[PDB]
RNA sequence: UUAUUAUAUGCACUUGUAUGAUUAACAAUGCGAAAGAUUCAGGAUACCUUCGGGACCCGUCUUGAAACACGGACCAAGGAGU
RNA sequence: GCUGGUUCCUUCCGAAGUUUCCCUCAGGAUAGCUGGUGCAUUUUAAUAAAUAAUCUUAUCUGGUAAAGCGAAU
RNA sequence: AGAUCAAGGUUAUGAUAUAAAUGUCCCAGUGGGCCACUUUUGGUAAGCAGAACUGGCGCUGUGGGAUGAACCAAACGUAAU
RNA sequence: ACCUAUACAUUACCGCUAAAGUAGAUGAUUUAUAUUACUUGUGAUAUAAAUUUUGAAACUUUAGUGAGUAGGAAGGUACAAU
């Protein structure tokens, strides 16, 4: 009849996945993070002084604040509906980096680039992101083995 | 083997009502703006829109 | 193979005759060696002379409406859908009776006993001849077994 | 339909690890051309790894049987399932062409069994000569020469007229 | 601009006020499914001819 | 779909129709065709058809 | 070289093509007849007469009333948001 | 906080049955939805190089099936 | 981190926008619900209860399984085809 | 091959939502004609004729569009006395 309060329902979260328990690494106590260097919330198990509470673990955001050896976030969480901003502050080995920001600063500097070898042709730009398309119309040489290659199936029965 | 070539250029024409369609199958439709029955557009086929046409 | 049935059918179009698109003959013929031009017999019974009858069967019915603006029709002589589109596009009008005159003969002459509402067949509708039809007024209700026509106007070949 | 057959070569697209992979081959007998483009997945999915959309269909070729006159007998091995019965299945059944022969197939596998068409896969058609049919509802008619008066007609029943005047007296000799 | 495909085909067809298609007589053969089992919606796109010259 | 005559005439089970074609003129049923006192009532959709007006 | 197309038709006129939600020549049928008054369509105005389908008999609380759930015999005047 | 009745026509729009709190558990406040009242403005408002919503592209995120006992428990 | 100069493509995924954007009245109501598919506890269980994610019923006529608030077609200005 | 829905489409129509147009009429406007400046030919003058009104809360025009109790605002009518 309860999850009100505090840890309650951390069952596979927030402990430490299948061998890495023990010390902490020191990689995570150097990094260093601006304001705007978006960032993630995620769970930890080696830091017993603070923790992100039972919604959050799992969600990303900014960073406004910048402390000791403290994080403040703004982070959006599901209310019905009123999806507002909150304010968590949390030590520093909970939180790894986010790497979505981490391709688009190379989509950046390729378009300074790649503007700047079209700055002695002109055309064209091309710059923008387009997926895979419809393909071609090839014609195909067997060259390799002509056909039948007749896989026909008849297994059932065993 | 010469293949033809894979198409673009689809028509998209509705099928089914208003009522009795699923959850996130109403914002799609609207975001193709069918909305009538035997009503019907064009779209840019690749795969971007094959899984927002999947999903109707 | 099927060219000559491009061709040999025109024939048609030349024993009618009009500008004369065929040589081979499609006769019916008698001779043995004519044995063609296909007829899809058979039926042999006229209804068409004028007037020529046909009862009545109620409106274009739903199971559960009516409709009643059109009406539906019997038409003794067709029983194949071929047969009734001959039937397209004729009035229709049908005769029943009532007590008074109150009109005066002018146009041509009318001594008037009889009375009578009209209308227009149009398309043909069951895959054996019914071929519903619409009237001046409504087909007025009580009719539904009663003795209605169809007069040859207009017709062609 | 009437159960057109096409042959069908898929691709798995050319991925530069292994460029020009195998194109393996089928043989589909099939409604229509539209739907035998996702049912040669069907079959496909049983060997290879090769899944839609990691694969292109190279054409689609229908092919024309080249004896229609002649009345040559065909048998077909089948794959039906019924209830839970699934199985390997032989018959025949003896048509004019290939594209006849598997129409009369399925109905007449939807007629004795209820073996939808969902459970149904012609994994082999065979051009059988003579001699090894086992089939007695078949083989009593290569006795040629048949005097067989099995005088039938459609029975159009009867024609035209719904109130007639000639008592229709069917077998006339 | 739409037939053959190109760079300004996004804006030439919001330019189209959606149709009104009529209704295919012959009909729908079912409408049931989806095409390769029934038959009718989906990834038909090559009989979609035989469609519009009924239902247009 | 259809009814059957009464004139049996020989070929092979597996003739081509050119031994037909050769053979139908040899048994003369074209000659014997519109003789047959039944088939002068063929003559009904040869002559009666259409019955001009 | 061979095909091809539009540009090189002003001047008045014409019941005349198309254009402003592109329907209209003809023909018949008839006198708004001093007052009087025939003709053609319409017209359940609110019946009655004749047939085809429809169809539970009204408030209301409740997830649900045709209710084998409560209130209603009929009518005129009075009555509840100040 | 419990039942009965709460009287003229059309046009427009069109919900609730939930969380909390309460000697509350047939009721009320509370947000929620709705309706009204305008008001400020986009080459997303008047004879896009700016947005807010679904898929893609990329990047993190969870132990439920399916497994797993020839690892723990 | 801030203010201020210097260089800068066509602004950077698709498809739209039936228009987007907000401050009051806390605005009348309503705070008892029902069901099917999957997913699912309680119970042997039920047209019972107890739910999460949708769609619908209450608010809704409707064409169709005679019938039936939900089933499946489709969501209802007056009219002919 | 046919079968029927108040659904889908097209023509009318109703109301509703959105968009857009119209006010020097002691003018505007054609139709003719006299003349003319004459610029071949386009314009101004003069005569003759006729069309030209609305609670700009009007009027024209254009597209789309319409279910509904619980409930809120929209103009509309009864029965009053001042």
């Amino acid at each position: 009849t309860n999850s009100k309060g505090y840890r309650r329902g951390t069952r596979d979260m927030f402990s430490r996945p299948f061998r890495k328990h023990g010390v902490i690494p020191l990689s995570t106590y150097m990094r260093v993070f601006k304001i705007g260097d978006i960032v993630d919330i995620k769970g930890h198990g080696a830091v017993q002084k603070g923790l992100p509470y039972k919604a959050y673990h799992g969600k990303t955001g900014r960073i406004f604040n910048v402390t000791q050896h403290a994080v403040g976030v703004i982070v959006n969480k599901r209310v019905r509906g009123k999806i507002l901003a909150k304010r968590v502050n949390v030590r520093i080995e909970h939180i790894h980096h986010s790497k979505c920001r981490e391709d688009f600063l190379r989509r950046v500097k390729e378009n300074e680039r790649l503007l700047k070898e079209a700055k002695e042709k002109g055309q064209w730009v091309s710059l923008k992101r387009q997926p895979e398309q419809p393909k071609k119309a090839h014609f195909v040489k067997k060259l390799e083995e002509p056909i039948a290659l007749a896989p026909i199936p008849y297994e059932f029965i065993a | 083997f010469y293949v033809p070539a894979e198409a673009k250029l689809a028509f998209v024409v509705r099928i089914r009502g208003i009522n009795k369609v699923a959850p996130k199958v109403r914002k799609v439709l609207q975001l193709f703006r069918l909305r009538q029955i035997n009503n019907g557009v064009f779209i840019k086929l690749n795969k971007a829109t094959i899984n927002m046409l999947r999903i109707a | 193979m099927a060219d000559t049935q491009a061709k040999s059918t025109t024939a048609p179009k030349a024993a009618k005759a009009q500008k004369a698109p065929k040589a081979v003959k499609a006769p019916k013929a008698e001779k043995p060696a004519a044995s063609e031009a296909k007829v899809s017999a058979k039926k042999y019974k006229r209804h068409g002379r004028l007037f020529a009858k046909a009862v009545f069967t109620g409106y274009k019915r739903g199971l559960r409406n009516q409709h009643e603006n059109q009406a539906i029709l019997k038409i003794e002589g067709a029983r194949r859908k071929e047969h009734g589109s001959f039937y397209v596009g004729k009035r229709c009008v049908y005769v029943y009776k009532a007590e008074t005159k109150k009109c005066v003969p002018q146009h041509p002459e009318r001594k008037t006993r009889v009375r009578a509402v009209w209308g227009k067949v149009t398309r043909i509708h069951g895959n054996t001849g019914a071929v519903r039809a619409r009237f001046n007024r409504n087909l007025p209700g009580h009719a539904m077994g009663h003795r209605i026509r169809i007069m040859l106007y207009p017709s062609r070949i | 339909g009437l159960l057109k057959e096409y042959e069908v070569v898929g691709r798995k697209l050319p991925s530069e690890k292994e460029p020009q992979t195998p194109l393996y081959k089928m043989r589909i007998f099939a409604p229509d051309n539209i739907v035998a483009k996702s049912r040669f997945w069907y079959f496909l999915r049983q060997l290879k790894k090769f899944k839609k959309t990691t694969g292109e269909i190279v054409s689609i070729k229908q092919v024309y049987e080249t004896s229609p006159v002649k009345i040559k007998n065909f048998g077909i091995w089948l794959r039906y399932d019924s209830r839970s019965g699934t199985h390997n299945m032989y018959r025949e059944y003896r048509d004019l062409t290939v594209g006849g022969a598997v129409t009369q197939c399925y109905r007449d596998m939807g007629a004795r069994h209820r073996a939808r068409a969902h459970s149904i896969q012609i994994i082999k058609v065979d051009s059988i000569p003579a001699a090894k049919t086992r089939r007695v509802h078949v083989k009593q008619f290569h006795d040629s020469k048949i005097k067989f008066p099995l005088v039938q007609r459609v029975h159009h029943k009867g024609n035209r007229k719904l109130f007639s005047f000639r008592k229709p007296r069917t077998y006339f000799q | 601009e739409i037939f053959t495909v190109g760079p300004n085909f996004k804006y030439a067809s919001n330019f189209l006020w959606p149709f009104k298609l009529n209704t295919p007589t012959g009909g729908w053969r079912k409408k049931a499914n989806h095409y390769v089992n029934g038959g009718d919606f989906g990834n038909r796109e090559d009989q979609i001819n035989r469609l519009l010259r009924k239902m247009v | 779909n259809l009814h059957l005559t009464k004139y049996r005439i020989k070929f092979p089970y597996t003739a081509p129709t050119r031994i037909v074609r050769k053979a139908w003129t040899e048994s003369d049923l074209k000659a014997q065709w519109k003789v047959s006192p039944w088939s002068v009532k063929a003559q009904n959709i040869c002559k009666r058809s259409s019955l001009n007006d």
